[PDB]
């Protein structure tokens, strides 16, 4: 886990998530997808305690898919983010809380607008232009404060993302084995294959 | 680092128009056991200073030896030992304050709270506190332990600020002190009925009263109290 | 603290913030975190305030004695190693210091040494040190080139401290700028973040996260 | 286990004018929830037109003041009765405090006086010796209550010129001794209302080229 | 691990002449890392204003919870809840979680629509009501706020003067706290108009 | 506390000091540690004031209910009810209780219930912090079938010594006499008992 | 806190200071620590402020329902029994320390309750951080057969001892008199001996001093 | 331990039990806790056996050296030497010592030195774990200027009670009589003292 | 610090040492030389506690250089290793021990033989054909058990080393920023520039 980023641009939301899965002194995998599609226009990346992350993501996924079938309708990114926050807010006062931080990137088809929500394991939600969980933020937030503009294209967002990944590979102590990038826009969710 | 074993409770004191009064009970407690009952915790130095000591008694006895030795040393090669170059309360205090702070600074305190009461050569009243931490302060009323919580409030109704001191007589002042000692006997579980009291006056000198007792105690109302709420028998 | 110093075409840039903290209490906003050891030697301060202050002023006294005894200005390597050997004697005692010794000599050229209280001593072209070091690194590394003009390098250093002053809760106050050349150090003024942030936001078009 | 430290409460305040400086402090001394003394002075004239206060743990404070007073005395003996400048006093105090870096004096220290150009000066220290000259500093228990008020009223922080679209700041200017003493008294009455360790009395020491003057004011005794 | 100072924030409220003011900062951080500069801490239910400092997840939760309750209140009572009544509702709801509490410092502000009286109140995390004529403070820079308010405040201020006072109190307190600042909002509340102003403050 | 109960010819007498402490501060110097659980069954309380109070209130409830159904309970029955509470809740209680009562068949009986929740029937019993100091005295001076006046002196002298040495004990000495005659409350002030 | 209770000829009086604290800070300068359980049973509270408020309202509520059920005026022993059983159940985790006083068909009563659920009886009582200052006054001046006016004087004197000598107590004195046959009179701010002195200066700013970014009208209507 | 020393008309008597414990095991049931530091200055030892033993050996050395230079030391001098050791090494010692001796000028004197290292001159003194149980008894039964036989009974009865209640005390009662006549050792076996 | 390896082949000793210097979440440097030349035919790599490593290396270096000047003679790798072990063996019972592990690679000119000594901070010495300190060993020892032969050339030793570095970059959790390689043979000490 560890590295998950998100950048909201003019017409899309870009999520970048590290590929490494480590335990002890062994990198067990270098091609891990730390994300689940909650609905055709909504994507959630996740990071945190082992086991909890996937269990939580898939539990949320099932719930949103159940809603979609029942109402024959896709829930708005705002509504999904609020649902997810409430689940984490419950969890933190449970016997054993989900120790999972997430980013929810979605395109709202009613507003024709991209939206990025940052939610930590306590159930703390914020809508942001750019977001990060873990130590990543300590480098990326300041970088994006400088280089980010609100009217950027998806292509300009990807260049801005490369700039983040470059800085992280330079200064982060751990080898996170690069990232998988996914774009969320009016035409749905697609993955960039060469990064 | 110590822990106090045999201890003495409150020492109380106040200024009045011509001098100072200081008092302290004659008990040496051993935890909850009221082990020793003939302990003098007011120690006069010359005829112009009384040092009242609370806390660890073994350390008190040590301080007694220091003060006794101080008098001896001051007399050496001093023709004016009983005159211009006699020990002042301010000299005795600063010496103790010095010692206390050095001992705390070497993480080996004298586990005590001390009040030096006396009258300077120029007639001015001296009253100052020092404790195991080397903390010092002065006030028209000073008290240690429970004394600080229960005596001071009562003594401050008499002398609330500096300007009340000339207005306060020795009869009024002693009455307040003796009343305070009664209140402490009611409410302090490590106090005794027997106590000593000392007046240092700028005209009449040092009067040291031993074997005093708390008297005129209200207990009669006790016979009316039954149970803890609903009891009638 | 955030402090940085980097090497480039035209010498060395040194930029530091000016906040002092006592936990979450802001102790001061107007603190000097750079010491001018001599006309050719600078020292930056991060960590415990007096630890840095006391021992870097002491370092200045040791450097002064060296030039009296040797009739020659101390090397950056030797000055940095006096400080690193000193803190190493106190290793374990609980000193907290993150320092950079920057300066020029003919035999060395422009030189930067990172010295910390664990006893680490490193020569290098770029360092950022303190609670806001990561924020400064993010901006500096993504805009740094060797071929920067003195004007651009001065600004990049200023902008990197500003970035950290903004995000890091334990950095802020104002930016103090320095430039070090073959001819010695040159002070490039105090820049209060209170005005600088809005000036930079407007002119650069950056900081779009904030309500303008 | 023996705890060699204690908290005697109180609060102190230093403001510097053009040709003067004030060092104020309340006269209350406490431990826990008890009042030890309603008048125990903690701001002292140390000679050479330097006034000093060391607030926090009184035993450490008195020890420090005592040592600095002694430092001034020996400075005179060793350097032909030369006047100890305020900047030199500050540096001397840094070494006193840092000498006990690994067993500190639990005190926030402030000194006030005049610099070598005759202008008002306030220097302030942390417990282990780091110092800084400022126009303005509060120290001790109520420092957190008073300091932001001083930022606002002495250095005119967050105050802009009316009708300038928040573009032109309120200009800095020196304050008169009359204005400074108003701020001191209002600072302490405010602090007294909202902090339990502050009260009883206020004592101010004013420093001009003519010497050191005192002023005293009653404070609420609850 | 002290919930009250992970995210940071401050709220302050004052009374004036036939008016009240309530202000908050905009910072949401994760200790040293500032994360959001848009995070508002004041909400309203009809004409009653509630500001909440402390752990942000609880701030959000409690807002959602009081919206819930005041909506049901209004449906059944057929009228908007008043500040004195809402204050009691907050107290009840907080004390209901006595041994598993929300880590918050709420502040109620509003004008009673019947009597026209300005009303402010504050609580601890567990429900104890702190009613006051003059002012209420809350958050990581509460010491600072207490100091600013106690010196700057005076009774019977006009809305336009009260604005300057509450704003200056908030601003200068936030500048002496590491976890507060990054923007500020001030609500000036009169009997039947409410002005909301965003303040320019230093962004460090 | 210093507390005791002593059997004699005509019945039984319960005695107690009147000091309640919170640390070294005396919260109450005229406390009534002798509490009625039935007409002629009383108890002395040592340990936690809250625990002994809540226990005594429950016992009083049980014996009032016992009385309504089965008539007057024996002193042994009262002690069994105290035990059942003290024993079953031994981890959560700090209560050292002495039970004393007068039947007409069994005369005066004394049962002591220390911290463990065990029961011990005895001729006399002592308990509380101050009781340590009077084990030697009470063992040497107790006789069976004492008169009322002899028993009053025994308790008065005993508690006087306990009070004299134990700082956690003091104030007045309260006593309660349980005989065929009825119930008599007694009180003895410091000025009297101190100089015995 | 400082709270007291004093019995007299035909009833009972309770009094309290008006300071609330958060650490060394005074949160409230004039809070009411005198609570109504029923019209003629009043309660003084110390310890955790919310616990004293919550436990007093809960029992007051149940006492009202009980009084309605039984067609009788409520008794002090009922409030005592209910409070003590409630507090005991929570093993001290509800930090309420109360002085309960009142008049009922049985007479006039005065009790104290500690957080763990132990109760006491007295002619005079005091609780809170300033209880020792107050108790010293009560032990010095209390006597049998006090008049109403003598009891009020004694109670407020005991509270004053707390105000002045205890840092956990201050501001004003509230009193409640409960006399047999009569209505209880709640004397809010019976004494106000800690009035803030006139400030030296007004800090009303020039309008436009504060820099503004945005304005907007907020919609509170439907 | 249970130990005591009592002054009387002709001098002073020291008394002690004979039980040494390591936990609940009795390491030695015939211990001699009464130790000679000079011809007619003896002490009773309570607390750590090792500490009190090493102290007593040092004191004996000091008084032997005192004697060689300045003649026979006073009982007060002996107590001062005990104090100096106990006070200065208070952090490293667990020693509660009673000192008793016979001068011809001062007659019988008793000094007690508890854990703190303080000194207390008294008519009689009690110490050790078992002394708690006989404070009440000893206070009630001690008179000044008793005869030798009266004083022997006082100690015998007192220690009998201490032994009876304290598990850390038992075995035989040893006594040492210090008078102008000389030094007399006494011993009293369980069969005698138990049934007093 | 962290990664230091050593391989002794037919005619040389190859030392490989990681370039990263990290503190907290920041890689402060990516070009650090974790080695000191003790004498013309003796090289020591080091790894361990910050500050201690260099202080120890330079202290040992000065001592060996002093010996060389005094006797006008180079000490044998065996003798240097024994000196270094004794210093560490002293250190471990000091008030504050040197927490430094080392590898000493040298060419003995009298025997015409390469020698590799592995010494940990406790003063535990072993002569080995291949050695490693830290977590490195958990991967490299088994790899070398399989691929290493005693009669290999310096070039074959470097290929064997690349095989170690490749495995470490694949499976180690931390980014150690590659290695600096140095060869110790009859002609002295030289550094490989492209690795
Ligand atoms: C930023 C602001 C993070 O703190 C910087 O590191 C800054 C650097 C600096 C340099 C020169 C002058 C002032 C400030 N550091 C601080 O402001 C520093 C933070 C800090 C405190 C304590 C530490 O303990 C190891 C480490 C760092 N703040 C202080 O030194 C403040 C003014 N003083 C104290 O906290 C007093 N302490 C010091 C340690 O001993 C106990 C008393
Ligand atoms: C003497 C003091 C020693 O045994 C008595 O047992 C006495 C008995 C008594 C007092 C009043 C009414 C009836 C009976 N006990 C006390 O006065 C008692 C001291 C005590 C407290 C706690 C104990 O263990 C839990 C044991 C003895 N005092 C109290 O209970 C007072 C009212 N409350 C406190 O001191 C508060 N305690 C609550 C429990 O936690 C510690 C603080
Ligand atoms: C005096 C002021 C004590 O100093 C009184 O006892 C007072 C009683 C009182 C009663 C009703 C209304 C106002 C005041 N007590 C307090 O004001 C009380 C002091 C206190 C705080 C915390 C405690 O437990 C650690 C114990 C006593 N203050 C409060 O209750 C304040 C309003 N609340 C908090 O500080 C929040 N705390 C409550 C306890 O749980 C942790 C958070
Ligand atoms: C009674 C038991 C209680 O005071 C006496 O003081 C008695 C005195 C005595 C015994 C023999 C000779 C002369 C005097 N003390 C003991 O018998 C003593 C019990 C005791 C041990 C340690 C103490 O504190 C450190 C206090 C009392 N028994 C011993 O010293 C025996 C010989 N040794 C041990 O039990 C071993 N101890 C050594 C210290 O660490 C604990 C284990
Ligand atoms: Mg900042
Ligand atoms: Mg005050
Ligand atoms: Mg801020
Ligand atoms: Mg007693």
């Amino acid at each position: 886990m560890d590295i998950i980023l998100g950048i909201r641009v003019q017409d899309s939301v870009i999520l970048a998530s590290s590929k490494a899965v480590t335990r002890g002194i062994s990198v067990l995998k270098d091609s891990d997808d730390k994300t689940r599609q909650l609905s055709p226009h909504t994507l959630m990346s996740f990071a945190g305690e082992a086991g909890d992350t996937v269990q939580f993501a898939e539990y949320i996924q099932a719930n949103i898919q159940l809603y979609s079938i029942r109402e024959d309708y896709e829930l708005s990114p705002q509504a999904v983010s609020s649902f997810v926050r409430q689940e984490l807010a419950k969890s933190i006062r449970s016997r054993r809380p989900y120790q999972v931080n997430v980013l929810i990137g979605g395109y709202d088809k009613k507003k024709n607008k991209p939206e990025l929500y940052q939610i930590d394991y306590l159930g703390t939600k914020v809508e942001l232009p750019y977001g990060a969980h873990g130590y990543s933020g300590f480098y990326t937030f300041s970088l994006l404060d400088h280089h980010y503009r609100p009217d950027m294209t998806t292509e300009e967002g990807l260049d801005l993302l490369k700039l983040c990944v470059q800085e992280l590979e330079k200064r982060m102590p751990m080898d996170f084995k690069g990232v998988i990038v996914k774009i969320v826009d009016k035409d749905g969710i697609r993955q960039v294959d060469d990064f | 680092t110590q822990q106090p074993i045999v201890t003495g409770t409150s020492v109380i004191s106040m200024k009045y128009d011509n001098g100072v009064i200081i008092a302290a009970d004659n008990l040496g407690s051993y935890g909850s056991l009221l082990r020793f009952n003939g302990v003098e915790r007011l120690i006069p130095v010359g005829d112009n200073t009384v040092v009242g000591i609370s806390g660890d008694i073994s350390d008190m006895q040590h301080i007694e030896r220091l003060l006794k030795d101080l008098v001896t040393e001051n007399a050496y090669d001093n023709p004016l030992a009983d005159a211009e170059e006699a020990l002042e309360p301010s000299y005795i205090f600063e010496y103790l304050a010095t010692v206390m702070y050095q001992r705390r600074s070497k993480m080996n305190p004298l586990w005590n709270a001390i009040i030096v009461a006396g009258v300077q050569s120029n007639g001015d009243q001296f009253l100052r506190y020092v404790n195991l931490l080397g903390v010092t302060y002065s006030s028209p009323t000073l008290a240690t332990g429970f004394g600080a919580h229960m005596a001071n409030p009562l003594l401050r109704k008499v002398v609330d600020r500096e300007s009340d001191i000339p207005k306060t007589t020795v009869q009024v002042a002693e009455e307040a002190i003796v009343n305070a000692m009664r209140v402490l006997y009611y409410r302090d579980a490590r106090s005794s009925r027997n106590f000593s009291l000392a007046i240092i006056d700028k005209n009449t000198g040092l009067t040291f009263k031993k074997n005093l007792q708390v008297e005129n105690m209200k207990w009669d109302f006790a016979k009316d109290i039954k149970g803890y709420g609903t009891q009638k028998i | 603290t955030t402090t940085l110093a980097f090497r480039f075409q035209g010498g060395i840039i040194v930029a530091v913030d000016s906040r002092a903290t006592a936990g979450n209490w802001v102790a001061s906003q107007t603190v000097k975190k750079v010491i001018e050891i001599n006309p050719f030697l600078l020292g930056t301060m991060a960590g415990g305030a007096v630890d840095c202050q006391f021992w870097e002023t002491w370092l200045g006294s040791q450097c002064r004695l060296h030039e009296l005894r040797e009739k020659e200005r101390i090397s950056v390597a030797a000055a940095s190693k006096i400080l690193s050997n000193l803190v190493y004697q106190y290793k374990g005692a609980g000193l907290s210091m993150g320092t950079m010794i920057c300066g020029y000599t003919r035999k060395e050229g422009p030189t930067i040494y990172y010295v910390d209280s664990d006893g680490t001593r490193l020569k290098g072209d770029i360092f950022c040190v303190g609670s806001g070091q990561t924020f400064a690194y993010g901006v500096l590394d993504s805009n740094y080139k060797w071929d920067l003009s003195v004007e651009d390098a001065l600004y990049l250093g200023k902008r990197s401290i500003l970035a950290a002053a903004h995000r890091d809760a334990y950095s802020g106050g104002s930016v103090n700028l320095y430039h070090v050349t073959e001819d010695g150090w040159i002070y490039h003024g105090n820049h209060d973040v209170g005005e600088l942030f809005w000036k930079v936001k407007e002119e650069e078009g950056s900081f779009n996260n904030v309500i303008g | 286990q023996f705890n060699p430290y204690g908290d005697n409460g109180g609060t102190i305040l230093g403001i510097a004018g053009e040709d003067f400086a004030v060092l104020a402090g309340d006269t209350r001394n406490i431990t826990d929830y008890s009042i030890n003394s309603r008048y125990e002075p903690k701001v002292f004239d140390c000679g050479d037109n330097i006034v000093m206060s060391a607030n926090g743990f009184a035993a450490d404070g008195d020890a420090l003041v005592k040592r600095f007073k002694n430092s001034v005395k020996w400075y005179h003996f060793d350097h032909n009765d030369k006047k100890l400048s305020i900047n030199s006093a500050a540096r001397n105090i840094q070494h006193l405090l840092y000498g006990k870096r690994f067993f500190p004096y639990y005190v926030h220290t402030i000194i006030a006086g005049l610099d070598e150009d005759g202008k008002g000066a306030v220097y302030s220290f942390d417990p282990v010796g780091s110092y800084e000259r400022e126009q303005c500093r509060a120290g001790g228990a109520a420092a957190s209550l008073i300091m932001p008020f001083l930022d606002n009223q002495v250095n005119f922080k967050n105050q802009y010129e009316p009708g300038t679209n928040g573009k032109v700041k309120k200009p800095l200017k020196y304050l008169s001794v009359e204005e400074v003493i108003k701020l001191v008294r209002d600072s302490f009455t405010s602090a007294t209302e909202r902090h339990i360790q502050v009260g009883d009395g206020l004592e101010i020491l004013i420093v001009t080229k003519d010497g050191v003057r005192k002023e005293f004011y009653e404070l609420k005794r609850d | 691990s002290d919930p009250s100072s992970i995210n940071g924030g401050i709220v302050v409220a004052m009374t004036g002449k036939d008016c009240v003011a309530i202000a908050c900062d905009l910072r949401l951080g994760s200790q040293s890392l500032g994360v959001s500069n848009k995070f508002e801490k004041i909400f309203h239910y009809g004409h009653v204003f509630l500001g909440i400092t402390g752990l942000a997840t609880d701030v959000t939760t409690l807002n959602e919870m009081f919206r819930y309750k005041t909506n049901l209140y209004k449906l059944k009572e057929e009228r908007a809840i008043e500040p004195e009544t809402f204050t009691q509702l907050v107290s009840s709801s907080l004390y209901e979680r006595r041994f598993g509490p929300y880590f918050v410092g709420p502040v109620v502000a509003g004008i009673n629509s019947k009597s026209g009286k300005p009303f402010i109140a504050g609580f601890d995390l567990i429900g104890c009501i702190d009613e006051a004529k003059d002012f209420i403070v809350s958050g990581t820079a509460s010491d600072q706020l207490f100091g600013m308010c106690e010196s700057l405040y005076e009774p019977n201020l006009e809305p336009e003067d009260l604005f300057e006072t509450i704003s200056q109190a908030l601003l200068n307190a936030a500048d002496r706290d590491a976890l507060s600042g990054w923007g500020a909002v001030v609500y000036i509340i009169k009997k039947d108009e409410v002005v909301k102003r965003y303040l320019k403050m230093r962004q460090d | 506390t210093s507390i005791m109960a002593v059997t004699f010819k005509d019945g039984v007498i319960l005695g107690a000091d009147s000091r309640t402490t919170t640390g070294a501060y005396i919260a109450n110097r005229v406390t009534d540690k002798l509490t009625r659980v039935h007409d002629k069954i009383w108890c002395c309380r040592s340990g936690s004031a809250a625990d002994t109070q809540a226990i005594a209130d429950i016992v009083q409830y049980h014996l009032e209910l016992y009385t309504s159904q089965y008539g007057t309970p024996s002193t042994e029955t009262a002690a069994s009810v105290f035990k059942e509470l003290c024993y079953e809740n031994k981890d959560n209680l700090t209560a050292g209780i002495i039970v004393a009562g007068y039947d007409d068949k069994n005369k005066g009986e004394v049962y002591t219930i220390p911290l463990g929740g065990s029961v011990h029937k005895l001729p006399y019993a002592i308990a509380g912090s101050g009781s340590t100091f009077i084990y030697g005295y009470c063992d040497k001076n107790f006789r069976e079938n004492m008169s009322k006046e002899e028993t009053v002196d025994f308790i008065k002298h005993s508690l006087s010594q306990a009070i004299k040495w134990d700082g956690s004990s003091g104030g007045v000495i309260r006593m309660v006499v349980l005989t065929a005659a009825g119930v008599e409350r007694l009180i003895f002030y410091p000025d009297e008992y101190e100089q015995l | 806190t400082t709270i007291v209770g004093v019995k007299f000829n035909n009833g009972v009086v309770i009094a309290a200071d008006t300071r609330s604290t958060q650490g060394p800070i005074v949160a409230d300068k004039n809070c009411a620590k005198l609570h109504r359980i029923s019209p003629k049973i009043w309660c003084a509270g110390a310890g955790t402020a919310a616990d004293t408020e919550a436990v007093t309202q809960l029992i007051g509520s149940n006492i009202e329902l009980h009084s309605l059920y039984t067609s009788r005026e409520p008794r002090v022993v009922s409030a005592l029994q209910m409070l003590k059983q409630h507090l005991f159940k929570y093993q001290g985790h509800i930090g309420a320390y109360l002085i309960v006083a009142g008049v009922d068909p049985t007479g006039s009563h005065l009790f104290s309750i500690h957080a763990h659920g132990s109760t006491d009886v007295g002619y005079y009582l005091s609780l809170g951080s300033g209880s020792l200052a107050a108790m010293a006054v009560l032990e010095s001046h209390w006597k049998q057969d006090l008049t109403k006016e003598e009891a009020i004087k004694l109670a407020s004197d005991a509270i004053q001892a707390g105000i002045w000598n205890d840092l956990g107590s201050g501001s004003n004195v509230d009193v409640c008199v409960m006399e047999i046959g009569k209505d209880a009179e709640y004397l809010r701010n019976y004494l106000t001996p800690n009035v803030r002195e006139e400030k030296q200066k007004s800090y009303k700013f020039p309008r436009g001093t504060t820099a503004v970014l945005k304005e907007s009208i907020v919609n509170i209507c439907d």
